[PDB]
């Protein structure tokens, strides 16, 4: 019943800023950390217990740890608005930073953070009666966020053992680019995360600027923007632990259900009615136009063309007003249609989740107010595609030795790269040979 | 507080010419708090628990400044809505109060803010008990689970327990089973100030007092927030008395549609009056009048008074059927 | 039941001044005198540590030594200082000079039939007199000499009462002072003799204290004497206040000494947290007892982790349930069983107190009898060696009348019982 | 008819409050001491003679001393609530503790305080007429109740001769532990107790917590709860004396048919209607099921498992609304099981006894009303269990003389400390020849 968070570096922390808005405003917690006085009166609930815990005294504060190698984005929350809110414990910060290089952050200098890190998760696992998972925020291009993660990664993974860890990822967008060295940053990290994580979640800022030119009219988005609609989209999956439905589930069933061969754990994610207020009031959203927009490839968060690989599994979780016999209507109908492509394998391709909350409106926010929303995660042969762009431009900067004296001084051996490459290699072809169309009866 | 005032120099001091180590107050010229060779205004060393005291005082002017608002990061910009809101409330001292946090007087450790713990009135009414004294007393002094954090929740908890509390109480009980939840609509009816029907959190909280049921500010904020379908925070004196009668039972719906019916047909044009209901009513023959309790013609102006309206007015089967959820909440 | 406190030395009289302003806080006595308290609960005992004077006042059983008025001048003007009696002062006129052999023959024997009249006139004011308790340095000069001279006159006195000391030992990283080998082999001599029950305090472990766990910025000898007035004023509280579990120093020492020459303790008190964490973490018995165990929050720089616990006694604060603090301290002691000596089937004694302190909710104080308590000893041995072998700085003892061979028997007796520790610490069942 | 009960040190006074508060409510004293007068009474009544005697005035006041060496437990007594009940003679303290030393209150401070009490005793037993027996309450861990109690016990015996004991003593528990030296007193207290004592009722800690956690749902339980289940006990041992019934038991039918052989009177307890309130109304509560209920060790309010032994005795006491087919039938169905064995010397296992006063609520009490209970005190070899194990734990710590200077100082020859440990196993050799089967016989 209860979910434990660790945000790494800046992408995951300034995530994690948007994260926690939310589910105080959705929980109604005051940034302060107490309740109102009519919230917590003729009922008595533990829908908070999820992410947050109480102190006898009645404040609340949050299930959550920031793990940052320089100061400024933590030292921005220790002097924010949200001060009073998190333990200060909680808040770790260390003197300067990995520079964009994996082995700064794996060898050097995070060998010298991971033990207070772990002391912490430790004194708060120790103070739990039902730990469900953790859930951990990160981006591979950098070099913190893959040295750091990828190291307490495998430590929690020893320590805590068969429980899950469930990773949302940012990975390095197709054609915007932000640095030089993201290729070898990505493989490495992948690397480590292929034997250490349960699912993950694949993220690309080019498909979320894409949505919000296209479906709301934002022409100039900033990382606030992002960061809100990734907090929607883990508010999504977590609300079944939190709500009343008629269909729950438990984050143990995702990984039973998505995940058909041990490394094959890689998802792809979407979301439904990303709509301002001006459409809003000229459509009627009925369950079966947001199914039907969902598999729509202009409502992806991941720049990936579906239409060129086959579907394994599709998990979708329906929130708000929705009966039954309408999902099971609307995914026959998806069923019916000749553009969507499942493996022969997998005759029931469907996992489907109701719940009753909808979704909250943030006061500053640009999504309009909705009755329903639905929000898919989805495994397919297309993400393929995504790592043999990621060998091509590690293969162009290789062949010549481009940068490697960095890593190479840093602690690295040269012969990690073609390691890692090689690996990365077999997950291609693992991708061709799970995917075969058919097998000969002879 | 508001311009230090406590952190400066103290008459007392000035006359026996205090130094400044042995009790390490940084006022005097040349000694500041230096936290990693730097104020405490600079990130360095142990900021953040020297900015957690009870005497910590900030220099910053009420009145703003431009650059303030032309410099502003983006993490403000996306948190600035809850600050406005969070910046409402804050805890004050007097100067009293303030002497005795800076001279640190009554404390178990050295570290102990026991003016910061919002708990210290329970806990000194609290000390100084005995597990005896409160065991062993004299012996003569001494719910359907509801799921969710929806109002809807709170708003049906809160109408179960008014209910209970009605009926635990029972006042203004007449001659004829009816008058308990006639009294508390009346009750809530005369306190509207519109003429519309509808009431706010306030004038629901009055009502409610004066229907004889106790309640508070928040019970009547989160009633109101449960029950409102329109978003103005009104509170409409049909669906709470409505919610109030309750769920009806299936016999009780077939008898009071069988006697309906039958006094339909007794009438011209299937048009049923008041006046109808009075004449053939048979009131001496309840259990309450054979026994010998209550007199027949009391029980027949009771009843003919709670229907609150004239003896010419037609009654419908909705004033039929109201009514008589109305008599069945005491049976 | 009442006890008599002597404050010997600069360091006693400081620590004592924190340790009256304590007290006279819990009884809600005011800084003159008067009692002003708010329940009958704090009335009822309050003969223990005070005296009743005529109209309001209370005065308190306090005797106050030493051979510079410097202190008493600096206790007379502090804060509370009007509360002492005048007539408990007593004082010399030339100072101790950092020298055990004067502070124990020459001054002491001319001063010290002043204080016996002192400690008798109080002794034999009381209906029924517990035992002594006694603050001062090893380090020092009038501290260590004139004090364990009076323990040793109130041991023949006195033999049946009991015996408890609170004593400061020197640092192993910064000395005060040159000599200070040399006093603190005297005095544990002398001690290991004649004390019932002592308890050592180092004050690099409370700068510790103060940096890691309170993360104070510029601690200060107040904050010191802060903590060590809590455990002192703790220790004490079943005596005066109800209980579900009675306790008694008599009744400590019977669970703790197993037998007569290990009785040597170590001490810990159990809330502490900094000023910014204490709003986000409620106290509770199992974060009580997980820090209680924790040597970071020991007053000594010897760890337990080196050693194994002979016997360990706590004292619960508060109102709370008794099967709790049973298994904790059962869990405790399974979990960690190599810590533990085996032939004893139970270490641990509780007790629990209706009334916590002031401004918490719940507090315990831990006595622990320990076999790490050796090390320290050796270290003073060794400074103590290389300076003897020398002759570094003995004439100034010779030539105050002392023979070379009190320094061998000294020497000799703190080495049996290091060697006495060291083979209870080694011992096995066979 | 009458009875004097006898308190000593910290649990005997403690559990004595929780006593008293039960009768003065069953008989319906107020803690004033004064009867209401109500209007008036149809018939004159005296069942409160055995617990209360009556001043010309109406007055009424218990037959009971309070005896310690510490004052504070009295002194709390003393300033309580039910200060005008008790006669201010009866509440005896003394200055100092015996600071957990058997050898500090038999020797040394004992003699002392001795004859005040003695005097008391004497005071009381004149002011009777039926006097039928002493009951005590005493713990054997710590100094004062051990010693004081032996001394007292020793001195009773020498003066009034054949008026029987009855002992409800708190031995300590097998794992929970409360303070070092609890061994030594526990031993020498047995010593004493062996040859002056009828029957002694023997009780722990852990299994009353044991008690309160599964069938209350209590988490955290203090000592005011198991005083009351004691208080419980005692009154339902006590209600043949006081009311009426079709099957009475004088307290010489106890000893008559509890007890085989002059050494062989340690027994064990067990109470079975203990339920909370929310419980009560889903279950019914006949005989057969309570008879059931009495014989599972998950009931014992002592830390022992008869399963492992024979049992040589039983005593039911039923009160409330039970006919006496229905107690046949429950005993004839328990006698049918194959786990519960007797020794084969011991054909008629049983006595029975049948009062019609329902047990009573307490104001601030856990327990449920109901309108029936059943009491059992039995005699088994399963109890040498419970002697073995302190008897190992006194030889771990003697092989090493463990603390014995403060025994020796105090004023104890060391030669006292083997006597005792021979007894105690000649103790566990009765245990031995009374729960052998047969010899070689013709
Ligand atoms: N959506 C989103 N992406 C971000 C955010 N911050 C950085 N990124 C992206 O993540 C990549 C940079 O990774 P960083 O998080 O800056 O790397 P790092 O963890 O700080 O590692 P170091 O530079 O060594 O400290 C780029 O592709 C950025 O566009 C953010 O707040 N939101
Ligand atoms: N069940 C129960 N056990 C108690 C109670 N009070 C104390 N005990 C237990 O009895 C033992 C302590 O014995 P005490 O009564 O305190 O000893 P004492 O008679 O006061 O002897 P002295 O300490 O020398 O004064 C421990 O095992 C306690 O757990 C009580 O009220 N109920
Ligand atoms: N903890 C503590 N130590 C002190 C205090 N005052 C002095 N000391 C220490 O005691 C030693 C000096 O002993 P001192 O009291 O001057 O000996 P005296 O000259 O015989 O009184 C040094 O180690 C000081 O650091 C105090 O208030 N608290
Ligand atoms: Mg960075
Ligand atoms: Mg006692």
């Amino acid at each position: 019943r209860e979910a434990i968070c660790i945000h790494i570096g800046q992408a995951g922390c300034q995530v994690g800023n948007a994260c926690w808005e939310l589910f105080c405003l959705e929980h109604g917690i005051q940034p302060d950390g107490a309740m109102p006085s009519d919230k917590t009166i003729g009922v008595e609930d533990d829908a908070f217990n999820t992410f947050f815990s109480e102190t006898g005294a009645g404040k609340h504060v949050p299930r959550a740890v920031f793990l940052d190698l320089e100061p400024t984005v933590v030292d921005e929350v220790r002097t924010g608005t949200y001060r009073q809110l998190f333990h200060p414990e909680q808040l770790i910060s260390g003197k300067e930073d990995a520079a964009n290089n994996y082995a700064r952050g794996h060898y050097t200098i995070g060998k010298e953070i991971v033990d207070l890190c772990l002391d912490r998760i430790r004194k708060l696992a120790d103070n739990c009666t039902g730990l469900q998972g953790f859930l951990v925020y990160h981006a591979v291009g950098g070099g913190t966020g893959s040295g750091l993660g990828a190291l307490l990664l495998e430590r929690l993974s020893v320590d805590y053992g068969k429980k899950s860890k469930l990773g949302y990822t940012v990975y390095p967008s197709p054609q915007v680019s932000t640095a030089v060295v993201e290729p070898y940053n990505s493989v490495l990290s992948t690397h480590s995360l292929l034997e250490h994580t349960d699912v993950a979640a694949m993220l690309d800022n080019e498909a979320i600027y894409d949505l919000t030119r296209r479906n709301l009219d934002i022409e100039r988005p900033t990382y606030t923007n992002l960061n809100r609609l990734i907090g929607q989209v883990v508010s999504s999956l977590t609300a079944s632990l939190r709500f009343d439905g008629a269909l729950n589930v438990d984050l143990t069933e995702f990984q039973t259900n998505l995940v058909p061969y041990p490394r094959i754990h890689f998802v792809l994610t979407s979301y439904a009615p990303v709509i301002s207020a001006e459409k809003a009031y000229h459509e009627q959203l009925s369950v079966s136009e947001i199914s039907n927009a969902v598999f729509e490839p202009a409502s992806m968060m991941t720049k990936c063309d579906p239409r060129h690989g086959k579907y394994m599994a599709c998990c979708l979780m329906y929130r708000g007003d929705v009966v039954p016999k309408d999902v099971n209507a609307a995914v026959a109908t998806i069923k019916t249609k000749r553009t969507i492509q499942f493996v022969d394998w997998s005759p029931t391709g469907f996992k489907c989740g109701i719940n009753y909350q909808p979704p909250t409106v943030v006061p500053g926010g640009d999504l309009a107010k909705v009755q329903r929303a639905v929000c898919m995660i989805a495994n397919s042969t297309a993400i393929a595609e995504v790592f043999a762009r990621i060998d091509h431009k590690f293969d162009l900067m290789y062949s010549k030795r481009a940068f490697v004296h960095w890593y190479v001084g840093e602690g690295m051996e040269e012969g990690e790269f073609s390691e890692a490459r090689e690996d990365l290699a077999a997950l291609e072809k693992d991708y061709e040979e799970v995917g075969a169309e058919s097998a000969d009866m002879d | 507080m508001i311009g230090g005032q406590h952190k400066k120099e103290r008459i007392s001091e000035r006359l026996q010419n205090c130094q400044n180590q042995p009790k390490n107050r940084c006022y005097l010229p040349g000694t500041q708090l230096l936290t990693g060779g730097y104020s405490t205004k600079t990130l360095q060393g142990n900021w953040s628990e020297e900015r957690a005291d009870a005497g910590y005082y900030d220099g910053k002017a009420i009145v703003p400044t431009h650059l303030s608002k032309i410099w502003t990061t983006e993490y403000t910009v996306m948190t600035n809505h809850a600050m406005k809101r969070a910046q409402e409330q804050a805890p004050v001292f007097d100067q009293a109060t303030l002497v005795d946090i800076v001279d640190r007087n009554h404390r178990a450790y050295p570290t102990h803010q026991p003016h910061l713990d919002p708990q210290l009135p329970k806990l000194k009414e609290e000390a100084f008990k005995t597990t005896m004294r409160t065991s062993f007393n004299h012996p003569q002094e001494v719910v359907r689970p509801v799921i969710g954090n929806t109002p809807a929740a709170q708003a049906r908890a809160i109408i179960m327990r008014f209910r209970r509390q009605l009926l635990i109480s029972m006042e203004g009980q007449s001659a004829f089973p009816g008058n308990v939840l006639r009294q508390v609509r009346l009750a809530l009816e005369r306190n509207d100030v519109v003429g519309n029907g509808v009431l706010n959190v306030e004038e629901t909280f009055r009502g409610f007092t004066e229907a004889g049921v106790e309640t508070s500010i928040p019970e009547c904020v989160a009633l109101v927030r449960g029950l409102d379908m329109k978003g103005d925070n009104m509170l409409s004196i049909r669906k709470v008395m409505d919610e109030m009668r309750g769920e009806e039972r299936d016999r009780r719906y077939s008898i009071i549609e069988g006697v309906y019916e039958l006094l339909k047909k007794l009438c011209s044009n299937g048009v049923v009056r008041l006046h109808h209901l009075v004449d053939l009513i048979d009131v001496d023959s309840m259990e309450s009048v054979l026994n010998g309790t209550v007199s027949s013609a009391d029980a027949l102006r009771a009843f003919t008074t709670q229907w609150d309206l004239p003896l010419e007015a037609h009654i419908s089967f909705e004033t039929f059927h109201t009514f008589f959820r109305d008599s069945s909440f005491e049976l | 039941r009442e006890i008599v406190c002597v404050q010997a030395g600069q360091c006693g009289n400081q620590i004592g001044s924190k340790f009256w302003e304590v007290i006279s806080d819990e009884h809600g006595v005011d800084p003159t005198g008067t009692y002003q308290g708010d329940s009958d609960l704090q009335l009822e005992r309050i003969n223990v540590y005070f005296d009743e004077a005529t109209g309001g006042r209370y005065v308190p059983r306090s005797v106050l030594i030493d051979l510079e008025p410097g202190t008493m001048d600096s206790v007379r003007a502090g804060p509370y200082g009007q509360i002492f009696r005048p007539d408990n002062f007593i004082f010399g006129q030339s100072g101790a000079g950092n020298n055990w052999a004067k502070g124990h023959y020459t001054e002491g024997a001319e001063l010290i039939d002043s204080v016996l009249d002192v400690c008798c006139k109080e002794a034999e004011s009381c209906d029924c007199l517990q035992g002594f308790q006694i603050c001062h340095s090893l380090g020092g000069g009038t501290g260590s000499g004139m004090g364990t001279l009076l323990i040793s006159k109130l041991r023949e006195q006195y033999p049946d009462r009991i015996m408890m000391t609170f004593s400061i030992i020197p640092s192993p990283k910064v000395s005060d002072t040159v000599v200070e080998p040399y006093n603190t082999t005297l005095s544990v001599h002398q001690l290991v003799e004649n004390s019932d029950e002592s308890m050592c305090i180092d004050n690099e472990a409370l700068y510790d204290i103060c940096f890691r766990t309170l993360k104070l910025t510029t601690p200060t000898f107040g904050d010191l004497n802060h903590l060590v007035s809590a455990v002192v004023s703790g220790v004490t509280c079943c005596l005066r206040f109800p209980g579900q579990l009675n306790s008694d120093l008599r009744k400590l020492a019977v669970n703790l000494v197993p037998f007569p020459r290990l009785h040597f303790f170590m001490m810990g008190f159990a809330p502490l947290t900094s000023r910014g964490s204490q709003q986000y973490r409620g106290l509770s018995v199992p974060e009580l007892t997980q820090q209680m165990f924790d040597a970071k929050n020991m007053m000594q720089a010897a760890d337990p982790r080196h050693g194994r616990y002979l016997t360990a006694s706590a004292l619960f604060r508060g109102r709370m349930s008794t099967k709790e603090v049973d298994e904790q301290m059962l869990n405790v002691q399974n979990k960690n069983s190599s810590y533990f000596i085996e032939w004893i089937p139970n270490n641990i004694k509780s007790s629990v107190c209706d009334i916590p302190p002031k401004g918490l909710k719940m507090a315990v104080t831990f006595i622990g009898n320990n076999t790490c308590i050796q090390e320290m000893f050796r270290r003073v041995g060794e400074q103590f060696t290389l300076m003897f072998r020398r002759k570094a700085f003995l004439h100034w003892y010779t030539g105050e009348g002392m023979d070379e061979m009190e320094f061998t028997e000294a020497e000799s007796n703190m080495n049996d019982l290091v060697s006495e520790y060291q083979q209870y610490q080694d011992a096995t069942i066979e």
